[PDB]
RNA sequence: AAGCUAAGUUGAUAAUAAAUAAAUAUUGAAUACAUAUUAAAUAUGAAGUUGUUUUAAUAAGAUAAUUAAUCUGAUAAUUUU
RNA sequence: AGAGUAGAUAUUGUAAGCUAUGUUUGCCACCUUCGACUCAACAUUUCCUCUUGGUUGUAAAAGCUAAGAAGGGUU
RNA sequence: AAUAUUUAAAAUCAAAUAUAUAUAUAUUUGUUAAUAGAUAAUAUACGGAUCUUAAUAAUAAGAAUUAUUUA
RNA sequence: AGGUAAAUAAUCUAAAGGGAAACAGCCCAGAUUAAGAUAUAAAGUUCCUAAUAAAUAAUAAGUGAAAUAAAUAUUAAAAU
């Protein structure tokens, strides 16, 4: 009411897209991360760098964490994302009951991917 | 003229008008339904 | 003849248009105005006289306006100047008085040098009078209605009270030093100042005045007066302009 | 080494021509264009404590572009500071009363750098609706362009002067 | 485009050329435009008459049976098939009046109320009542006749002018829904109120 | 008596014109019909707008003279218009 | 919903619904003169004056209701 | 071409992922706009300018709005 | 309610610098002193003002363009 914070409704263009970016970061994160413990896993039973990588059977992450980041349906690609979920966050307090990500504090670092499913 | 946000037509003989970017019902029968959307 | 020039492409083959009328021109200024279509008299105000009607008894006062070698000097036209004018000139006034370059202007215009100047705009070129004639009173006719412009009496640095008729204040009831003052002059906080416009105490006269449709009473010749009904803005021996009514007729 | 030199052709004040009646940008765009050359940025010997400005001359713009419903709707303000005094014109009306030229004066003018330069540099631009203009010959020209201009145009861009 | 498809039957006393013009003229919309250079001239033995029509307008003669058509080039276009349909209705008009000519009968009802002709037939002055004359003269192309005090003919080769200026004379005095009073148009009529005085 | 003044005297309320608001119309489709148009064309319409009239300030422009015992101003003296 | 001799919508619109103002009475605690006289400037949510639509409920006159309208006026 | 709920990716349909090499299970995404309602008091307030494009037609403009995206 | 009472972060308090027009608390980032070549964060690239070229649809209302105003009404879009 008193206080001007001016924090538009919506975002910009330049806006979606460093957010685009900044999803994709993080799954490239998740990637590497993934591929690195492969890499081990293979060197680990024997194998050398070259023919880890080229392997044609990959190891998949047995730590709880890692195996829900890489499931679709719990932390979705950016590519998957919908264009909705990739701008726009659950409110409960909002008509529509969505607000701007941009309004979330932080946003830039923490990361949200998933919303109810009929919301 | 009935300047009203809602405008309907009450006789069958109203007609509507698109006119100085507004929306008109004139009726030709009963001149008591002629309306303006304000 | 052939000298070393050069044209640029972009102007040479540009297409030729012509601009349209601006309101705030000239030509088009002239159109719109309002002005009479035969020139007037400059005229020294000489005082007030009664004037009776012989037939009905009607008393009414009268100014008594001198024509004094009134004559045209020069004229303003549209391709000239942008608008239709007469210079006219009244009086007889000595060399030691006017300057050297104002004779040769008189001299020019073979005309004796002139106490008073002033210039009345016409409608069109059918309203200018030949240089170097000489008006009469009789220029005017009896019961016609003229304008008459002149400045008017000074009053000096004049309160609030005189200047725009203010009511002061009380003269009793409590009142302090302040009888004669305007009151307040602004508002709070709000504007912060006091708008431009503001009436307060200053000088007033000695400004130019225009009273419209003054009847002419008598016109006379051997006397070289005119006789405006009413009252003319200005002291004794005041130039006043003379020039037909643009309302009545 | 790459300023010591002979600057005085850099520090030179041409003359530019835009036709508004063969230019196709709209009067914004235009005017952002004009308002570019008037600063000067366009010359590489451009520093912001020197006015480097060049001299533009507009014509014909009886035919400026202006998009949607602008001409009967965009209203210009001006207020003298006395209260219930708020000067609200039409641009038809404003081009009615001081051309089509004034527009395009006011949009370089807002475009234009708020210094002391600015008025310095405005008063730089000459518009003009019509084709009649005074600066015919104070436009850049050179001696390979003359083969396509006609020898009677030539003689009536040099005797018919205003 | 029903109406606009519709051809036209020309008589031979009747021609209808179409040509182009100096200065296409383009007016401006939103994300449309229209541009007009063509123009359309009907001859007749009444007159003649023309008409000012877009270059996306055709016009397709046939002398035997004496037919013509008019068509666009794309009807996909709402904005240039709603023109098409109205020049062919405006030339069809023109085509009537030229021929045969436009018509309207004014009837002035109402007690002492009456038209009559002045200034070699120019002005006409009406007395619908009013302690000011009232009236206003004819314009180019139209013709007035009165039959009678209480009737006016207004004729001519344009319908749009004709009725134009049958609807300016009307203003002056509309009819009165309480008791019959002013000027008709045509066989149009209106439905009186009771009396049911309080 | 002069002057000032209103209780007195005189004049004015600034047109004609141009675009419009609400609103009243002609022809006319897209949409056989209908529709004054939030289509193309064609008209009416306010003590409001533009203007006009009146008074400030500006001087673009115009006439004239240009080193003068009567070229232009000032200081100075007698004063009010 | 109901009055309006008839008909919810000429006028009228009673519980409830959606908003607007920040002139009222309160609420918070960032920040510790009412009236009169004089002169008023501004807004329009127009009282009068101009233009206009509706009104078995506008025959005329006087009205009611509404749209444009702040130029002038308003003990 | 006519009677014509609803404003939808749940269900269906279409593209993609992870297991599957003659095919299936699971997962991710894709379902409307414009205007009116609109709203006060020193001064119009997207920060201002200004921003919608058009053949003939020149070196050379055609969102600077909204929604998905690319380099 | 820029209210009040406590519960998790974070910042101001005690934090300069970039963005939010201006801005204790919001987005990014923590000034030992310089230099100014490179990669940048948030935010932006018509001019004021450092920096951009495109694709596919929609808008015609200057709607909107860095503070989205509601019920409702009108006109338009496809599924059988
Ligand atoms: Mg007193
Ligand atoms: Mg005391
Ligand atoms: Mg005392
Ligand atoms: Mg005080
Ligand atoms: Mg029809
Ligand atoms: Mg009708
Ligand atoms: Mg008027
Ligand atoms: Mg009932
Ligand atoms: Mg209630
Ligand atoms: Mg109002
Ligand atoms: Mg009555
Ligand atoms: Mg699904
Ligand atoms: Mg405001
Ligand atoms: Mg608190
Ligand atoms: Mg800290
Ligand atoms: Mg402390
Ligand atoms: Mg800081
Ligand atoms: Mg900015
Ligand atoms: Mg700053
Ligand atoms: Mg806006």
């Amino acid at each position: 009411g008193g206080l001007l914070w001016k924090i538009p409704w919506r975002m910009s263009t330049h806006q979606k897209t460093r957010q685009r970016e900044r999803l994709r970061n993080v799954d490239q994160v998740i990637k590497q991360l993934t591929l690195g413990l492969h890499v081990q896993r293979c060197q680990d039973k024997g194998l050398t760098y070259q023919e880890a990588m080229e392997s044609k059977k990959k190891y998949k992450p047995r730590s709880k964490s890692l195996r829900l980041l890489n499931k679709p349906s719990v932390f979705p690609k950016e590519n998957q994302m919908s264009s909705k979920d990739k701008y726009w966050t659950f409110d409960k307090k909002a008509v529509g009951y969505r607000k701007g990500i941009h309004k979330v504090p932080k946003w830039t670092k923490i990361s949200i991917r998933k919303a109810p499913k009929f919301f | 003229f009935k300047v009203r946000t809602s405008v309907k037509k009450f006789c069958s003989d109203c007609y509507l008008v698109r006119r100085k970017g507004r929306v008109y019902i004139y009726c030709k029968s009963n001149k008591k339904h002629k309306q303006r959307q304000g | 003849s052939t000298r070393p020039f050069l044209v640029a492409p972009s102007i040479a083959n540009s297409i030729t248009t012509e601009a349209p009328a601006i309101n705030h021109s000239p030509e088009l200024a002239n159109a719109r105005k309002w002005l009479p279509k035969r020139c007037g008299l400059i005229t020294r105000k000489k005082g007030m006289m009664p004037y009776f009607d012989k037939s009905t008894g009607e008393r009414s006062a009268a100014t008594i306006l001198e024509v004094n070698n009134v004559e045209v000097i020069m004229h303003r036209t549209s391709e000239v100047n942008g608008y239709f004018a007469c210079q006219v000139g009244y009086g007889s006034r000595h060399l030691s008085k006017v300057s050297r370059q104002m004779l040769g202007h008189f001299a020019s215009k073979v005309v004796n040098p002139k106490e008073h100047v002033a210039e009345f705009r016409v409608k069109d070129e059918k309203g200018l009078i030949p240089p170097g004639t000489l008006l009469k009173p009789s220029f005017f006719k009896e019961g016609q209605y003229v304008d008459v412009r002149s400045v008017s009496k000074g009053k000096g640095f004049t309160g609030v009270m005189k200047r725009y008729g203010f009511k002061g204040l009380r003269a009793s009831h409590g009142t302090s030093i302040m009888h004669r003052h305007g009151g307040s002059y602004g508002q709070n906080q709000d504007p912060g100042r006091v708008l431009p416009g503001r009436k307060m105490p200053g000088h007033m006269g000695n400004e130019h005045v225009t009273i419209q449709n003054v009847k002419v009473l008598k016109v006379d010749d051997e006397n070289n007066v005119i006789w405006v009904k009413g009252s003319v803005a200005g002291p004794k021996n005041s130039f006043v302009k003379i020039q037909d009514a643009i309302k009545k007729t | 080494s790459q300023k010591i030199g002979h600057s005085g052709l850099a520090f030179a004040r041409l003359w530019h021509h835009v036709d508004v009646a063969r230019d196709k940008r709209t009067l914004g765009r235009l005017a952002s264009a004009i308002a570019i050359t008037l600063i000067g940025r366009h010359k590489p010997v451009y520093h912001p404590s020197q006015d480097c400005g060049d001299y533009v001359v507009v014509t014909n713009c009886q035919k400026i572009r202006v998009t949607g419903k602008k001409f009967e709707q965009k209203t210009y303000w001006s207020h003298s500071g006395r209260p219930g005094q708020l000067k609200l014109q039409t641009m038809n009306k404003v081009v009615a009363d001081k051309g089509f030229g004034e527009i395009l004066k006011k949009a370089v003018s807002g475009m234009l750098p708020k210094n002391k330069l600015r008025k310095q540099r405005l008063d730089r631009l000459k518009v003009f609706d019509g084709s009649e203009n005074p600066y015919k010959q104070n436009i850049t020209a050179f001696a390979h362009e003359q083969s396509s201009i006609p020898e009677p145009l030539k003689e009536s861009i040099f005797n018919q002067l205003k | 485009s029903q109406v606009g498809s519709l051809p036209l039957y020309i008589s031979p006393e009747v021609q209808v050329s179409i040509n182009a013009l100096s200065m296409p003229r383009i007016i401006r919309k939103g994300r449309t435009s229209m541009n007009i250079s063509q123009n359309i001239t009907v001859k007749g033995p009444k007159g003649e008459l023309s008409v000012e029509v877009p270059d996306f307008l055709h016009l397709d003669k046939d002398e035997k049976h004496g037919k013509i058509n008019v068509t666009v080039q794309n009807s996909e276009d709402k904005h240039q098939r709603s023109m098409w349909g109205t020049v062919r209705s405006l030339i069809n008009n023109h085509i009537i009046g030229v021929t045969e000519g436009h018509l309207a009968v004014l009837r002035f009802v109402g007690t002492g109320y009456r038209a009559q002709l002045e200034n070699d037939g120019k002005f006409v002055n009406v007395k619908v009542g009013a302690s000011i004359k009232q009236g206003l003269d004819v314009p180019e192309g139209i013709v007035v006749k009165t039959p009678a005090p209480t009737s006016l003919i207004i004729e001519g080769c344009n319908k749009q002018q004709v009725l134009l200026f049958a609807a300016k004379l009307r203003k002056f005095h509309p009819p009165e829904p309480y008791k019959g009073k002013g000027i008709y148009v045509n066989d149009e009529t209106i439905k009186l109120k009771d009396k049911k005085i309080k």
